[PDB]
């Protein structure tokens, strides 16, 4: 069809969703990482004897 | 000698308690680097071969990414028993020459 122009496809609902749940999980990790910090913390005591 | 024969025992117990623990220590030192084998020695069959060292690979728990296979829970409790060991064998040495040397004393 000559006289129209196509645009992007870009939905913005799925780019919202996208970005809540990407928050959502590096949340999740850097919790984790920071319970595995702690422990490993912990842990390095027991080689004093 | 026969002085070497009574303290034979545990002068190489305790040699070999020290090889192990510089080799537990090597593992802890060499936790990241990729690719290298957790080693150790099988106390019980080097004593017996030294009275009368080949390192053996640690059996891998977690597979890792880049091939390190050394277990700091594991070599840290290992850790703690070798040097809790050491100094029971320093104990039974010095308790066995203080005895030698109150039976001559006088």
């Amino acid at each position: 069809m000559s006289g129209v122009l196509e645009g992007s496809n870009v939905k913005p609902v799925e780019a919202m969703t996208d970005m809540i749940a990407n928050a959502r999980r590096f949340e999740m990790q850097m919790k984790v990482i920071t319970s595995v910090d702690e422990n490993e913390g912990r842990a390095n005591q027991l080689l004093s004897m | 000698d026969r002085l070497d024969a009574a303290l034979r025992f545990q002068q190489e117990a305790l040699n070999l308690r020290a090889q192990r623990q510089e080799i537990l220590a090597a593992n802890i030192a060499n936790a990241d680097t990729p690719g290298y084998q957790a080693r150790d020695i099988d106390f019980a069959s080097e004593l017996k071969k030294v009275m009368v060292v080949d390192l053996l690979y640690r059996v891998p728990d977690q597979p890792s990414l880049d091939g390190n296979t050394v277990d700091m829970d594991r070599e840290r409790t290992q850790f703690a028993d070798n040097s809790l060991k050491y100094q029971m064998g320093l104990t039974v040495l010095g308790s066995q020459l203080k005895g030698m040397m109150n039976v001559l004393q006088g």
